[PDB]
């Protein structure tokens, strides 16, 4: 049961540093090198470097040669990665991964692929301050459509349900988009029978834990 | 300096078909240090193949890696529902760790035209300061779709953002929302708002619109 | 005669390992 | 110190070359 | 040790034809240290290809080396008379210098049956204790030929030796000589000495013989 | 151009040693390693080792490391190979070959193929002793064919011509075969007009220089 468990999501302002942890289990921690790799939205995975828990040996990608620090605590079977002087482009998911099993007959680093990956730790770098969303109705006009526009919040995520979870079929909650303002926005919609509009109540339940903002918005046909 | 280029960008297959992924390297990989990974949304990536042709642990024999020199292939003899995901190739070792851009293996189904809906900005949002116009394209396939916004017949370009849902695990369709952003001042300065949708399932483009003022 | 050497596909030659 | 190495197809690994082997 | 196996053993072609030589290695040759050599009987071997595909100086473009991993090939687009020879592949460097067993590039011509002649031992030789009976197979093609010696209808096995000339550079034929060795005592004890020859150019084995004493 | 001239054929008894020379010209002798390779009758070419003439450094095949010696005389642009404790299996053609040139960015030994070869030196190892051949006629009897059996000689080679070299048409001199006795035997034949038997004189001229044995034998019907 080789497993790697990472620390939780982080939100940092530009210029600050972040430290992510990777706790191993299911094997002898000191016997395997650990790789750190990240993936920013829309980009390819990017290797950052590796560390050998046993002797403390490390190799860094030229791009992170001076602002990343790799450390390991053989006592806790945990490896760490500290990234300093954060900038917006450092916004990404950071993964740790253990190399594969070794055999004396194998050539050096033949096993340096990413054998087992951690789930990743999200790190958001932005000057934006925590802010709850405004919730606006997307009023319904066969089959009708209605929804809620959840706008201007930070950071992700917000959760959206309909009728406290009683309504699930036909619901589509879209991925959020980052606006030029540095705040996020997303919509959640649901298609329903037009004949239900005067007898079925539709309420979108929005929750943005980072700001402790919860909103229940009833969406109804605009009495045009 | 090693650059890996994967193809195709997207593989559309139904269960039971064979999936073949290509990875072209700029430098011959005589070391055989080539790997393939599988990555599903919100889950840790998983190693599928290492050393060009060695299956990772717990990996079905349905997955096989091959190739040599500058061309490598990942093959899924027969695709299963659990296989739909992103697949990446990578070179590793000797200070060279670079990944391909990935190939998305998605599920093929019959063409489905989208149901289109347009939503004007709410009095609430307008009262609060700005305006968002939303166009929804519901349950369609394939993914390719074009949304064109027109305000008083003026073609809008660059002031809208699109978001698409992951392929539905039940009916294999996609849904998309496009949001047109404009100042409250500009919104009130115009009357006809419309979104024109082009899709393979539509004989001709479909347009949904409304007039700022009456419903 | 301390660190290990491996084949680099980028350089097409044998090189030394890193890390210390 | 550092030395020049060559790939051995026979031993499937990189070996050093110092004017003798 | 690395083991190289060349195929085919012999390649019979006429000028103008394409020649393809194969060489299989027991080990993967990632270093690409593979060479091909040409060897004409009585002359110094000549390098044809080095590094798998690099043509040696003075080598025509009609020659080209290719391959990778475990399979390597030497190709001659248009065979010229000067190309008939022996061709060998070899791996070199890093304490591994093994050669393949070679492939003979032989000139093909129309089949030609051998002219057969039998010679009795000379009285001069008989005066010393041994008797040599000689059989001659003149100007034939292809090289494959079988000689069977019979003494008073008894098939001889184990007491003869044969030699074959190199392919004639002018008419592309071969010639063979077989010598049956007997003691003087045994020779005088028998009457009929025959040489039966089997060759593709003979729809039926040809027998040549003589009766000891009377002619 | 690049040339490698080797010493002449040798004949040795088992247990003895042999030294072959390889003289180079046409290039800077001290700048290129020299390989030694042999090929026994019916066997594959067999690499023996190499020597760096500049510093005398070398590498040997495990098969010959215990009884082969490589040396070089730069002032004479010559390389030498000495094989000791000779055995029958050592009968073969021994070649020297120069490695190829190199570029500053190549990998070690990328150039260690056999760039240019010498024509080889024949070495025969046998317990047999020098002996002249016996020449026997191969009498014709009607085209027709006749010849000469050059039997029981050692060592190779022996030369055979017909009518002092005047007769070349239809002539075939076969490769010698080695007998259990350790002595060689070969035949030389010639196809001739049947109508010339008894009128045209046919003489095979045999020369075995090793034993200073020359014989001119007339071949005619019984
Ligand atoms: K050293």
């Amino acid at each position: 049961q080789v497993q790697l468990v990472q620390s939780g999501a982080e939100v940092k302002k530009p210029g600050a540093s972040v430290k992510v942890s990777c706790q191993a289990s299911g094997y002898r921690f000191s016997n395997f090198v650990i790789h750190w790799v990240r993936q920013a939205p829309g980009q390819r995975f990017e290797w950052m470097g590796w560390i050998n828990p046993y002797n403390g040996n490390k190799e860094f990608s030229a791009k992170f040669q001076d602002r990343v620090t790799f450390t390991a605590d053989t006592s806790a079977n945990t490896a760490y990665m500290e990234l300093r002087s954060l900038r917006s482009a450092d916004t990404a998911v950071y993964y740790c991964a253990r190399v594969g099993p070794y055999s004396w007959d194998d050539s050096p680093q033949d096993n340096y692929y990413m054998d087992v990956w951690g789930k990743g730790t999200t790190v958001i770098v932005s000057s934006a301050s925590t802010k709850g969303p405004s919730v606006f109705p997307l009023a319904p006009s066969g089959t009708a459509a209605l929804g809620c526009l959840v706008k201007d919040y930070f950071p992700e995520p917000v959760t959206v349900s309909w009728n406290s979870g009683a309504l699930t079929s036909g619901v589509h909650t879209f991925p959020a988009v980052l606006q030029s303002s540095g705040l996020y926005s997303l919509s959640s919609v649901v298609t329903v029978p037009s004949s239900s509009l005067g007898t079925q109540t539709y309420i979108c339940n929005v929750n943005h834990k980072p700001s402790n903002t919860k909103v229940d918005k009833k969406v109804e046909p605009k009495s045009c | 300096e090693i650059v890996l280029t994967q193809s195709p960008g997207t593989l559309s297959l139904s269960p039971g078909e064979r999936a073949t992924f290509s990875c072209r390297s700029s430098h011959s990989i005589r070391s055989r240090r080539v790997a393939w990974y599988q990555h599903k949304p919100g889950q840790a990536p998983r190693l599928v193949i290492h050393g060009v042709s060695n299956r990772a642990s717990g990996i079905s024999d349905r997955f096989s890696g091959s190739g040599s020199g500058t061309d490598f292939t990942l093959t899924i003899t027969r695709v299963e529902p659990e296989d739909f995901a992103l697949y990446y190739c990578q070179v590793y070792g000797a200070s060279s760790y670079t990944f391909g851009q990935g190939t998305k293996l998605e599920r093929k189904r019959t063409v489905a035209a989208p149901s289109v809906f347009i939503f004007p900005p709410s009095d609430e949002q307008l009262k609060s300061g700005t305006a968002s116009v939303v166009c929804l394209l519901n349950n369609f396939y394939p993914r390719e779709a074009k949304v064109q916004w027109k305000v008083d017949n003026a073609l809008q370009s660059g002031n809208s953002q699109e978001s698409v849902t992951e392929q539905d695990s039940k009916d294999s369709t996609y849904s998309l929302s496009s949001t047109l952003t404009l100042s409250k001042a500009d919104y009130e300065k115009h009357k006809v708002y419309a979104c024109e949708v082009t899709h393979q399932g539509l004989r001709s483009p479909v347009t949904k619109s409304f007039n700022r003022g009456e419903c | 005669h301390e660190r290990s050497y491996m084949f680099s596909d980028l350089e097409n030659r044998c090189i030394a390992a890193e890390a210390k």
